[PDB]
RNA sequence: UUAAAGUUGCUGCAGUUAAAAAGCUCGUAGUUGGAUCUUGGGAGCGGCCGUCCCCUGCUCGGCGCCGGCCCGAAGCGUUUACUUUGAAAAAA
RNA sequence: GAGUACACCGGAAUGAUUUGGGCGUGCCCCC
């Protein structure tokens, strides 16, 4: 059955990102894909997403933008510290220029170089470059 | 293509397409750059200058390029909006 | 259609659609009122009743189950309400 | 899909999103109860209770025009069953499985649907034991059965 | 008079004007035996954006399903009995803090803050309804809630939304807009 | 014996035909489990934004003023993992 | 008062008078 929904969501953005669609329809909403999408609409690698409200579970439509190359997840959330991030970032990044680890930090839903320059660190989410 | 001093260093700004945001390679035959014509306003006239679009080999080779090239000039305002 | 607009598509993909695969998921029924030609009441009824029914007073049978819709008996007529 | 079935259906109701009780009902809510606690003590389960109402009273739903479920309005009045009826239902089925199988030694796929409406007796059963509705010391057993409704 | 404040103090002057008014109408119309019991909680007036003000009347919860029975006169005799202003009804609704474990029963989520914004929200359009809630999210990170309202009974609120997103705004602190869509009816 | 061995595969292998999905199904221990509960601003600095303070309760008593106010404190606050700091942790 | 068309009214609109119905709130009966 369903058991991650963040998986199937970044999943799905990574097919129709290489469809080459400009929109996607993600079933089942939730707090940790809106932060996700947020993080990486900040960090401008798409565009607006609509989270339409049902009173059963949103869904949202990105608008899509020819921005991207890779989402993915990591299954299931290895813990992280401080230490074990250099690591983490060698062997899941393709280049030390640019690409982001989204970690879960108890300041929030945060990418890893934030979590360097406010010394904390905690379970991961994911990657996208 | 920058440094720490910030000069240009690569040796060409590759295209990238009109539809998808791809880059398009070096050898990508199939990639087309399509040149679109304006009109006068009220003569009807071809003025000189030129509207460009560049598609990529993927959408050709997918087939779902002229929909794409409507959209663009329905975007750049060449067909009209009711269409 | 690589850019199709899901947000506003147009009412007859929603209605084209399945009940549960719309952007918000609608029931395809509704409540209807039918009345007899030889009684004066007026009885509201379900579009899928699924079972017998009788009119008040004990007189005649509204609908008749099946598979999908009700059976609506003859003679008597009905209207579609909503609020 | 199923949990005893290869087939994967989709086939259930599909809620309105529109939340308020419609203008054109009549009913009040103690009017409504009324009509559930006359047919409760007509002797139905809530399902039938339930699509009574949809079908010869017009409400859509009574948690939207009361604000409380069937099975809590019964048992706020205290007249609730003490079995649930879909394990009633399924004892049932079980019973009337071995009442048939009993007879026909030799039929086999009654034996293999005994066994899998005994599966889900015993997994409902478990799950009723989780959420206290049953008794701990509550026990299937096959000479029980026949005492059980 | 009529105006009950939960607290033991002073009530202010426009909220009194209010109850006031509300008492000189239910003894000087058909409505007083319908009006008894029925008290307001508090009032409050804002400066809506542009070049006109609105006024919120505080209702107590077992009171909501009594005036939305008469909210049409009501409304029509604020609107003819003062010059030019929108008056809504807005229930007041208690909201508790998140049970940290840095701080007893266990909180009702009808109390929780998106439940008492949603409440707020459908308490606010009562002659037409929510038929569709719609949240965009703006390049600088923040939420813009669209809110889609049917299409019967639209006569006499297509112009009120301006009042609605300005009394949004001053009491809970969101952007929204509202819409008319083509879409079922 | 180690790397080469991504030929023991946690990072990181394979199972249609090359070695390899139990004949099929039920099932306890094990593993994995849907959405939802507090959002947003003010005081200021550089020119809305990367820093700055704020949105758990009562009985003994000290930066002070003339029984009235702030501060400290003997006493306790729903529990786990995760995360950061601190102690101690023999040498070679 | 069964009410499909109905028969008596009470409120109420401008001192005095009065506007066909039903409950399916919008299309159905009689002109």
């Amino acid at each position: 059955v369903r058991m991650n929904v963040l998986a199937d969501a970044l999943k799905s953005i990574n097919n129709a990102e290489k469809r080459g669609k400009r929109q996607v329809l993600i079933r089942p909403c939730s707090k940790v894909i809106v932060r996700f999408l947020t993080v990486m609409m900040k960090h401008g690698y798409i565009g607006e997403f609509e989270i339409i409200d049902d009173h059963r579970a949103g869904k949202i439509v990105v608008n899509l933008t020819g921005r991207l190359n890779k989402c993915g997840v990591i299954s299931p959330r290895f813990d992280v510290q401080l230490k074990d991030l250099e690591k983490w970032q060698n062997n899941l990044l393709p280049s030390r220029q640019f690409g982001f680890i989204v970690l879960t930090t108890s300041a929030g839903i945060m990418d890893h170089e934030e979590a360097r320059r406010k010394h904390t660190g905690g379970k991961i989410l994911g990657f996208f470059f | 293509m920058q440094n720490d001093a910030g000069e240009f260093v690569d040796l060409y700004v590759p295209r990238k397409c009109s539809a998808s945001n791809r880059i398009i390679g070096a050898k990508d035959h199939a990639s087309i750059q399509m040149n679109v014509a304006e009109v006068d306003k009220v003569t009807g006239r071809f003025n000189g200058q030129f509207k460009t679009y560049a598609i990529c080999g993927a959408i050709r080779r997918m087939g779902e390029s002229d929909d794409s090239i409507l959209r663009l000039a329905k975007a750049d305002g060449i067909v009209s909006k009711n269409f | 259609p690589l850019a199709k607009d899901l947000l506003h598509p147009s009412p007859e993909e929603e209605k084209r659609k399945h009940k549960k695969k719309r952007l918000v998921q609608s029931p395809n029924s509704y409540f209807m009122d039918v009345k007899c030609p030889g009684c004066y009441k007026i009885t509201t009824v379900f579009s899928h009743a699924q079972t017998v029914v009788l009119c008040v007073g004990c007189s005649t049978v509204l609908c008749q189950p099946t598979g999908g819709k009700a059976r609506l008996t003859e003679g008597c007529s009905f209207r579609r309400k909503q609020h | 899909g199923r949990m005893h079935a290869p087939g994967k259906g989709l086939s259930q109701s599909a809620l309105p999103y529109r939340r308020s009780v419609p203008t054109w009902l009549k009913l009040t809510s103690d009017d409504v109860k009324e009509q559930i606690y006359k047919l409760a003590k007509k002797g139905l389960t809530p399902s039938q209770i339930g699509v009574i109402l949809r079908d010869s009273h017009g409400v859509a739903q009574v948690r939207f025009v009361t604000g409380n479920k069937i099975l809590r309005i019964l048992k706020s009045k205290g007249l609730a069953p003490d079995l649930p009826e879909d394990l009633y239902h399924l004892i049932k089925k079980a019973v009337a499985v071995r009442k048939h199988l009993e007879r026909n030694r030799k039929d086999k796929d009654a034996k293999f649907r005994l066994i899998l409406i005994e599966s889900r007796i015993h997994r409902l059963a478990r799950y009723y034991k989780t959420k206290r509705v049953l008794p701990p010391n509550w026990k299937y057993e096959s000479s029980t059965a026949s005492a059980l409704v | 008079a009529k105006i009950v404040k939960p607290n033991g103090e002073k009530p202010d002057e426009f909220e009194s004007g209010i109850s006031q008014a509300l008492l000189e109408l239910e003894m000087n119309s058909d409505l007083k035996a319908q009006l008894r019991e029925l008290n307001i909680t508090a009032a409050k007036e804002i400066e809506v954006g542009g070049g006109r003000k609105a006024i919120i009347i505080f209702v107590p919860v077992p009171q909501l399903k009594s005036f939305q029975k008469i909210q049409v006169r009501l409304v029509r005799e604020l609107e003819k009995k003062f010059s030019g202003k929108h008056v809504v009804f807005i229930a007041q609704r208690r909201i508790l803090p998140k049970p940290t474990r840095k701080s007893k029963q266990k909180r009702p989520r009808s109390r929780t803050l998106t439940a008492v914004h949603d409440a707020i929200l459908e308490d606010l359009v009562f002659p037409s309804e929510i038929v569709g809630k719609r949240i965009r999210v703006k390049l600088d990170g923040s939420r813009l809630i669209k809110v889609h309202l049917d299409k019967a009974q639209q006569n006499n609120v297509e112009h009120k939304v301006e009042t609605f997103s300005g009394v949004y705004k001053k009491l809970t602190g969101k952007d929204v807009n509202f819409e008319f869509p083509e879409f079922q009816l």
